[PDB]
């Protein structure tokens, strides 16, 4: 028993958690998932790793998950672990709604899952959930919001950020081009496709969604393949128009 | 409620009325009290309507689980055992009086199952508020190994005696013949009882204070 | 045969996808030093194994690998005797509990499935080893006729026309597949004598009455009949020519 | 209900009525109250039908497995104790009386009562509502060393006498005769009941 | 790698062995039992002048008639001090009386080997703490020692910590059984000043005494500055 | 093997559970205990090696009463043997509670054997370092004697031996025609066999423990009285000169 | 028991027992599933080691409820746990909702169970990838679910021995509005690529799902499809 | 070595090394002796002092009016196992209104101390007891160990250098049963100082005595209490 124990919930000599770090290496191989805040909305744009001729396309998404009426999220890591965590996020959102009869604020929903992820690093002897999540949402307190989390149970609020394959390369590219306070969703959609062009461009390999507020109610919608493909050609033309001059 | 059952030569027939009463007020005129359990096993619902509903639901699921695992058509002794041991643990608080009828490997079978968890294997039985009228009809004119035609006629006459005689019971006779080759669910097999109406109010007769219209657009 | 981690010590996967602890439970069946054979007739089913009494100080009645699970069902075990008894106790419990819960005689496939599903729990959970033993059930099904059903330490199970398990399993299954291809009127005499001659010619021993033990169920007498040494003696001398 | 078991040289006779009452209503006029626990062990069911059947099922389950674990038929003392311990443990909750009887290779034909979790071997016993009315008759009419036929007569006479007087008892007489040779089941109908004074 | 409840070949628990090794790292403390009272002294081991000196409670009030001094893991001690404090008032509730110094020490000694992995609610390891109890009950003034094993015994004088070995030699020469309390107080501060690699002063140490007449008293800056002289 | 021999939840590659085999070695190193099935009952004899003359007679009693009608004779790690007796006492007590009569010995052997087998499947526990012999007499069942080992195997025996001289004791029992002989006779011959298989050179002095169950005792497991034990000890010493 | 994960992350950042379980699937007896326009097909290799094995006894292609069916590659005993559990999950949906369970929702529930054994205490994951056919609104459904607890909706795919060859064979030769007549024929042709022996009604097993729910095809029904190869 | 750390791990020799390691807790622990006559049972304990300033360690403990014990090993296991005996005695006085037989109490210790030797993540009780007590069967000395084995005794010794004591006792066995109380205590004291070297011997500080019999309840004698018994024979 003691011989067979992996001991997932211990500090290594350096002063750090091995299974937490090793889970973040699993994320570094998984698909390029990013998110960008704006004045009039929030977006998530992800690399679609389920790409074959013979795949069916049942669901409205592949990596994007709705959570509440005013909230959604995308993931990077082991998709099975994501299905557990997203199911639990949905449960938390309704547990708040049953209690207070208002939608859960975005930071509160993220802290609730991140308190659970941290438990798997501190006790139980269990391996952590090998998933980083990017969350989007609206609430009455802070409005349009973007959050990141990771297997440690640590979260942060971001204006724009990325996780997955070419994570660091995408964030430094976002640090150049993002203008704080001045970005709209149309300008943000251009930057999302610009960054995914660097990291990964057919529309089967890309998957986008936009959270916005229209007429006192939140509107979460995936983009169709006609909307994505026209935005790809606008990048190809804008890239080529600068190249000549 | 008047429910009843009857064993004949080629199979079993199960009978039931269609009235559902809330205290001394008729809530439903047309409802099915003959429930599905298995392909060749059906069950009549009496007593507490929810307990009759949910136990027959639960045992149907258990027989689907049992049949899928065994790869065999289920036995009628098995539904009786499952019901009994469910009903016995709850000490009659799950108030499901049930007539369980079917055909299997070992022939046609009819069981009376009471809510405390007692049972009785029988050739004919009746349950619910008008059981006595139906059971009086069965005692008067039952014989061993009836024909398919005579059994339907007798079982319709039994459930009809309850329909007229018992204030709880009413409406049409539903029925279910379970021969060897499948089960024929004769819903609305009889109709013992057969207006002017028409109270056309003009639009605007009802006075209105608030009006809001929410368009949907698919 | 690649290996990493604790894959040979506990029931977890090797790099190739095997469970080495499961494979070692099959090797543990051979440690008993015995071979069982089971055969299915037209109107019957029979099981036979070595009733090896080296010590005269043993009570030869209490030395047995044939066991009665219900009236209509009985089995031959082969492997570790402690594991074998334990698996028989659980077969008796599950068979009886079935008749309590469901109100009829448990069929032979479902009893064998039940024990096989229990064996899988040992195959998946690290905390306990698999049982180093092999249960071959026989019994008369009402619809399907006579039945022979083996189940492994891995948690496999299957119905058979004939089967074997133990030391000389591959030789016994090689002998049985030769004889099944030929046409025979598979009577009680035909089925019993095939089982004894298979175990005889594989091991290369002319058996005496005390050197084997026979269990059987017929269409006429479906209750689990364990044959006496006198009844065994009649079938042996029938093969005198 | 009226039940009765009787003991003799190499076996037991065991008898019941057939009426399942629900107050003044007869729910079932043809109920067999002699349930098998093993191949040569029966019990006579009495009191609450739901309680009485559940004990008989649990006793049958327990005695089936107990029989296979010994490689022998169970003793009637064992089956009497199995019914006793269940009836005793849940005596507040259950409202039934299971008279147990059968045959053994060891002690032969024997009859046990288990009234409210007790245990007592008697040469004969009676139970149910109709047993009240026939305590005088069974004291008067019983003598020791009866044959199978004398016991079957005595069990029929007593249960018929009770069925006449008790409203809760009625219908047919079911009879079971247990010996080494086997189990002889027999149904004395309401048509062919032995007549007595009934005015 | 091995379990917490594992004996060495010498016949003793590794985690208990290693819990005694942890007390050597802890700062030194002295207690002397006298007929006129039990004194108790300890070094604070102050790592910075920013650190408030009064908030290093290494001698504490268990009751009005008992004190306890500690060395080793300071956090581990506070669990045991609270359990003792609970035990005394639970005893006062039930019996309407004070506990003996032995009875309190025994209650804390019962918790020493209440650790283990399987069959547990509970502690993983022992307490790496030596305790010097010191009070006055019906059997005169008593001083009691305890270690991570659970072994507890009465002591005329004893010390624990980094210079436990060094201080016990000085206690052997200095201790006399018919001495006064004020001689025993000044004996401790002499024996503490030697072993400390910091210099002795009123802010750098805690002293405390218990007499028959007087309650548990921990010494102030002014009361320490008066004794400082010797 | 090495690596695969620490847990009873671990097979070796050859298909062997070494933790069970190592528990059987503690029995093989323990002193010799024997028992033989007579015509009219069963007798037990035990080589109890005296570690010190300081100890009392009837200390470290390797013969036990499981029930009034059943006797247990043990060999191996004695602490484990006593806990197995406590299991068998309760298991026999449970039968009387459930069924109202004395437990059959084959059933008692099987139910305690499955208790012994349960400890050979898990890392969480270890096997019992103890083999023991259960013996009984009855009216109907008659004389019966069963032995159980650390693995949990239960077989019935006309004669049986466990301990140091396992094989050596059995070849001496094979000479006796136990099936015709009675309990009155067999006590002499059981006491003889212990004195033969006892190694006076290697081991210290010993006390012979003798118990029995039969028609002599009305199927009740009693100790052999000091009249008959000392007659059998005298027979053992004088007949040892007759083959020396 | 053991209250710690046997599946853990390596320095590379891979859950090693899941990839080792996929090796157990990849070395299993092969299985194929195809989604026609009007229905769904599931077919697999049932080639046991001898003619002694009773072919009618145990089945690879198994029903879950009257409208959903199942097949596997890899470990047989592990598969039977998932069949029993999936069957329960179907009834637990039907009891609550009084509607036949959606195929997506059955896969999601069994996926959650398959995920459970890649994390929970003292247990390896399953050495099985499942193929789950169905019929919900009025249209076919085919899903894979592999040892991770991840699931993928397929038009068509293969598993087990020569799954790479079966997948490429299918990719070019599958049309997105095939007839169910043709898809059953395609599924047998996918198996004949990877087969070692002469095919028969006995040594392979096929089930189908359409308008009137799921069922296993009879030997004679298979024999008709084998006649024109 | 591989078979040293867990109590469940059988060695290839057929031994459990964690039991045998727990036995060494008794041996490195201090010396104590126990013996009985026809009428009495006596325990004598060499109380080991920590330093020469500190008072001597309590080695003889009270269990009931009719039973008491002397210890050798880990003091926490001694006190735990003492409280178990105290409680089982208290149960018997509560339930039966009659003192618990000493052999029966000793059987419950063996049953209790055996349990953790067979279970993973548990350890044997690192303590050996000599148990003096009187009942309907007269006086008794019983021994117990970490291995869960127990022994009925004419006499015994356990602890540091206790081979010396056992050799003395094995000579004077038939003498003990005939002795009066003062002669029986003096015999136990002579067995004890045989364990010591020639340099040091018995004083009132380092010796404790525990006595029970037909007349007397389990009384313990430590300091001036002991002075009567020592003043008789003191040479070599
Ligand atoms: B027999 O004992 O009558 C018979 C034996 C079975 C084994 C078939 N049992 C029944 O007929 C029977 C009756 N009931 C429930 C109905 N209860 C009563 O009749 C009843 C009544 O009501 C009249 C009363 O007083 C009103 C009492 O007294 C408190 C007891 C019982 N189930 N099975
Ligand atoms: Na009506
Ligand atoms: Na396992
Ligand atoms: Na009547």
């Amino acid at each position: 028993s003691r011989r067979y124990d992996s001991r997932t919930t211990i500090f290594s000599p350096e002063g750090r958690l091995y299974q937490v770090e090793y889970a973040m290496e699993a994320i570094g191989h998984a698909g390029t998932c990013l998110g960008i805040l704006a004045n009039d909305g929030v977006l998530l744009a992800a690399e679609r790793r389920n790409i074959h001729k013979l795949l069916d396309e049942v669901f409205f998404s592949e990596k994007i998950y709705k959570l509440n009426e005013d909230m959604a999220c995308s993931v990077a890591g082991i998709t099975s672990d994501a299905n557990v965590l997203t199911n639990e996020l949905r449960l938390i959102a309704q547990r708040y709604l049953l209690q207070y009869q208002e939608p859960i604020p975005c930071e509160q929903l993220v802290t609730a899952l991140c308190d659970i992820k941290q438990a798997y690093t501190q006790f139980g002897g269990k391996r952590p959930f090998g998933v980083s999540l990017l969350y989007i949402g609206w609430d009455k307190h802070y409005g349009f919001q973007l959050y990141q989390s990771d297997p440690s149970g640590n979260y942060g609020g971001w204006k724009a950020t990325c996780i997955g394959n070419n994570s660091a390369a995408a964030v430094s590219m976002l640090k150049q081009d993002y203008k704080e306070g001045e970005m709209t969703l149309k300008s943000a959609l251009a930057l999302a496709i610009k960054v995914l062009n660097k990291t990964m461009l057919s529309a089967e390999k890309v998957e986008i969604a936009t959270l916005t507020r229209e007429n006192g109610k939140t509107v979460i919608r995936v983009l169709k393949q006609k909307e994505v493909e026209q935005l790809i050609k606008k990048h190809e033309e804008e890239e080529a128009k600068a190249e000549r001059e | 409620t008047t429910i009843a059952g009857l064993v004949f030569q080629d199979g079993v027939i199960l009978g039931a009325d269609t009235r559902a009463t809330n205290d001394s007020v008729v809530a439903d005129k047309s409802c099915e009290k003959i429930h599905f359990i298995a392909p060749k096993i059906y069950c009549c619902g009496a007593g507490v309507a929810a307990d009759a509903e949910m136990t027959t639901r639960m045992v149907a699921s258990k027989m689907e689980l049992h049949a899928l695992s065994t790869g065999r058509e289920p036995r009628v002794a098995t539904v009786t055992r499952i019901l009994r041991q469910t009903l016995f643990r709850y000490q009659g608080h799950v108030g499901a009086s049930l007539i369980v009828g079917g055909v299997d490997l070992t022939g046609p079978q009819l069981y009376g199952v009471h809510p405390h968890g007692s049972y009785s294997r029988l050739p004919f039985t009746a349950l619910g508020s008008g059981q006595d009228a139906a059971l009086a009809v069965l005692e008067d004119r039952f014989q061993p190994n009836m024909t398919l035609e005579a059994a339907q006629g007798l079982l319709v006459e039994a459930v009809t005696a309850g329909i007229l005689g018992d204030l709880g019971s009413g409406g049409n006779v539903d029925a279910c013949v379970i021969t060897k080759t499948g089960a024929k669910l004769l819903r609305t097999l009889s109709s013992p009882t057969e207006r002017s109406g028409r109270y056309h109010f003009v639009p605007g007769t009802t006075a209105v204070l608030t009006q809001t219209v929410k368009p949907l657009t698919l | 045969g690649s290996s990493a981690g604790f894959d040979r010590h506990i029931t977890i996967f090797s790099p190739e996808g095997r469970l080495y602890q499961v494979e070692y439970a099959f090797k543990a069946i051979n440690q008993g030093g015995l071979t069982s054979v089971a055969v299915r007739g037209k109107d019957c089913a029979v099981i036979v194994t070595q009733k090896k009494v080296p010590d005269k100080l043993l009570d030869s009645s209490t030395v047995t690998h044939l066991f009665k699970i219900t009236e209509n069902i009985g089995c031959v075990m082969t492997g570790m005797t402690a594991d074998s008894r334990s698996q028989v106790q659980r077969a008796r419990y599950e068979a009886a509990n079935w008749k309590y819960k469901y109100g009829y005689e448990i069929p032979v496939d479902m009893l064998c499935k039940r024990i096989a599903d229990i064996s899988q729990v040992y195959t998946q959970n690290a905390e306990m080893r698999p049982l180093g033993c092999c249960m071959i059930l026989i019994g008369i099904d009402e619809e399907q006729g006579p039945q022979v059903y083996k189940c492994d330490p891995a948690g496999y199970y299957c119905g058979f026309k004939a089967t074997a398990a133990g030391v000389k399993q591959t030789e016994s299954t090689s002998f049985l597949e030769k004889k099944v291809k030929k046409k025979f009127d598979w009577t009680f005499e035909q089925t019993v004598e095939t089982a004894i001659t298979c175990l005889s010619t594989v091991l290369s021993i002319d058996f005496k009455p005390s050197e084997i033990e026979v269990g059987v169920v017929t269409v006429e007498n479906p209750k689990f009949r364990i044959l006496t040494e006198a009844e065994i003696d009649a079938h042996l001398v029938a093969l005198a020519e | 209900t009226t039940i009765m078991a009787v003991e003799f040289d190499g076996g037991v006779v065991m008898g019941s009525d057939s009426r399942v009452s629900a107050g003044e209503a007869v729910v079932n006029r043809v109920f067999d109250k002699l349930s098998p626990l093993h191949e040569r062990i029966y019990c006579a069911l009495s009191g609450s039908a739901a309680d009485a059947q559940a004990v008989a099922d649990m006793a049958a389950y327990q005695l089936e497995l107990h029989g296979i674990e010994l490689e022998e038929p169970p003793l009637v003392l064992a089956a009497a104790n199995v019914v006793r311990n269940i009836s005793y443990k849940y005596r507040e909750d259950l409202s039934a009386h299971l008279m147990v009887a059968g045959w053994d290779q060891r002690e032969g034909g024997q009859v046990y009562g288990t009234l409210g979790g007790m245990l007592t071997r008697q040469p004969f016993a009676i139970g149910g509502s109709g047993s009240t009315f026939i305590y005088g008759y069974v004291d008067a009419a019983y003598k020791p060393g009866m044959s199978p036929e004398e016991c079957r007569r005595f069990t029929t006479d007593a249960i018929a006498l009770a069925m006449s007087r008790d409203g809760s008892s009625g219908g047919v007489i079911y009879l079971v005769t247990i010996t080494a040779a086997g189990v002889d089941h027999r149904v004395i109908l309401g048509n062919e009941l032995p007549k007595f004074y009934d005015e | 790698d091995r379990g917490v409840n594992t004996f060495s070949p010498e016949g003793r628990l590794f985690q208990v062995e290693y819990a005694i090794e942890a007390i050597k790292l802890g700062s030194t403390a002295i207690g002397i039992q006298t007929s006129e009272g039990v004194c108790l002294a300890v070094e604070k081991r102050i790592t910075s002048p920013l650190m408030e000196p009064s908030s290093i409670e290494k001698i504490v009030e268990i009751d009005a008639h008992i004190g306890c001094a500690m060395s080793g893991l300071i956090a581990d001690a506070k669990t045991l001090i609270d359990k003792a404090r609970v035990e005394t008032q639970n005893h006062w509730f039930t019996y309407n009386e004070t506990m003996t110094v032995e009875s309190v020490t025994q209650a804390v000694s019962n918790l020493a080997l209440q650790f283990g992995e399987e069959d547990a609610d509970a502690m993983s390891r022992p307490f790496g703490v030596a305790l010097l109890f010191g009070g006055v009950d019906e059997k005169g003034p008593q001083l009691f020692h305890m270690d991570p094993s659970g072994t507890f015994v009465q002591c005329d004088a004893r010390a624990i910590g980094s210079a436990s070995e060094g201080a016990q030699s000085s206690l052997q020469e200095v201790y006399h059984k018919s001495m006064t309390l004020k001689e025993a107080i000044k004996s401790s501060l002499i024996i503490l000043k030697q072993v400390m690699e910091e210099k002795l002063n009123a802010t750098n140490i805690e002293l405390a005494t218990v007499q028959p007449g007087q309650n548990f008293h921990m010494f102030t800056k002014e009361e320490l500055e008066e004794v400082i002289k010797d | 093997g090495t690596g695969y021999d620490l847990s009873a939840s671990t097979f070796s590659p050859d298909g062997r559970v070494f933790q069970v085999e190592y528990a059987m070695k503690a029995v093989e190193n323990s002193s010799t205990a024997i028992g033989i099935r007579c015509k009219d009952g069963v007798v037990f004899g035990v080589e109890k090696l005296v570690l010190s003359k300081l100890y009392e007679e009837g200390s470290n009693k390797r013969l036990f009463n499981v029930d009034r009608h059943v006797g247990m004779a043990v060999a191996g790690l004695l602490a484990d043997a006593r806990s197995l007796a406590d299991i068998a006492r309760e298991e026999a007590s449970n039968f009387r509670s459930n069924f109202g009569y004395n437990i059959p010995l084959k059933h008692l052997a099987d139910r305690v054997a499955m208790y012994v087998h349960a400890y050979t499947l898990y890392s969480a526990v270890r096997p019992f370092g103890c083999s023991f012999m259960l013996g009984s007499y009855s009216v109907n069942d008659g004389a019966q004697l069963y032995m159980i080992d650390p693995s949990g195997v239960s077989y019935g025996y006309w004669g049986c031996a466990i301990g140091k001289a396992r094989q050596a004791a059995k070849t001496e029992i094979e000479k006796l025609q136990m099936k015709e002989m009675t309990c009155r006779d067999i006590v002499k011959e059981v006491a003889k066999i212990i004195y033969i298989v006892h190694d006076e050179v290697k081991d210290k002095a010993f006390e012979l423990e003798l118990s029995w169950v039969g028609e002599l005792t009305n199927g009740r497991h009693e100790i052999v009285p000091k009249d008959i034990r000392e007659e059998a000890e005298k027979y053992a010493k004088e007949s040892l000169k007759e083959e020396d | 028991g053991y209250s710690f994960s046997l599946t853990t992350f390596s320095p590379s950042g891979k859950l090693v027992q899941i990839e080792y379980a996929l090796a157990a699937v990849a070395g299993g007896a092969p299985s194929v599933g195809i989604k026609a326009a009007n229905g769904v097909v599931l077919a697999t290799e049932k080639k046991q080691k001898s003619i002694l094995y009773d072919e009618r006894s145990v089945h690879k292609v198994e029903p879950i409820t009257k409208h959903i069916g199942l097949v596997y590659s890899g470990m047989g005993p592990d598969y039977r746990v998932l069949v029993h559990r999936a069957r329960k999950l179907a009834q637990q949906y039907y009891l609550v909702y009084q509607e036949p369970i959606p195929t997506a929702q059955l896969v999601q529930r069994v996926a959650s169970v398959m995920q459970e054994y890649t994390q929970s205490g003292g247990v390896r994951p399953f050495g099985v990838s499942l193929l789950i056919c169905g019929w919900n609104e009025g249209r076919p459904y085919l899903f894979q679910s592999d040892p991770s607890g991840a699931y993928f909706a397929w038009k068509a795919t293969a598993m087990g021995k020569n799954y790479v060859n079966g997948k490429t064979f299918l990719e070019k030769r599958y049309n997105e509005d095939l007839e169910l007549e043709d898809a059953i024929h395609t599924a047998i042709l996918t198996l004949k690529e990877s087969f070692e022996g002469q095919m028969t009604e006995d040594n392979i097993e096929v089930g189908i799902c359409n308008e009137a729910g799921f069922r296993r095809l009879t030997p004679t029904e298979v024999k008709d499809y084998l006649a024109a190869i | 070595n591989q078979y040293d750390n867990d109590v469940t791990v059988w060695s290839p020799q057929g031994r459990i090394h964690q039991i045998e390691y727990a036995m060494e807790a008794v041996k490195q622990g201090s010396a104590t002796v126990g013996l009985k006559s026809k009428t009495h049972a006596v325990l004598v304990a060499l109380k080991r002092a920590q330093s020469e300033l500190a008072a001597h360690q309590k080695k003889i403990l009270h269990v009931d009016n009719h039973i008491g014990i002397s210890i050798a090993g880990l003091t926490a296991d001694a006190r735990l196992l003492c409280n178990f005996m105290r409680q089982e005695c208290l149960d018997s006085r509560f339930v039966f209104d009659r003192p618990l037989p000493v052999s029966r109490l000793v059987s419950l210790i063996g049953s209790k101390t055996q349990i953790p030797t067979q279970r993973y993540g548990r350890r044997p009780y690192g303590v050996g007891l000599l148990i003096a007590g009187y009942d309907d069967m007269g006086p008794h000395i019983f021994q117990t160990c970490p291995s869960a084995n127990y022994f009925d005794c004419r006499a015994m010794s356990i602890g540091a250098r206790s081979q010396s004591a056992r050799t003395y006792l094995e000579r004077h066995m038939s003498e003990f049963m005939e002795c009066n109380l003062n002669e029986l205590v003096k015999h136990g004291l002579r067995a004890l100082r045989e364990t010591l070297p020639a340099e040091q011997d018995l004083t009132t500080k380092n010796v404790s005595i525990g006595i029970v019999g037909k007349d007397l309840e389990f009384t313990i004698y430590d300091d001036d209490d002991v002075s009567p018994f020592l003043e008789g024979l003191e040479e070599r």
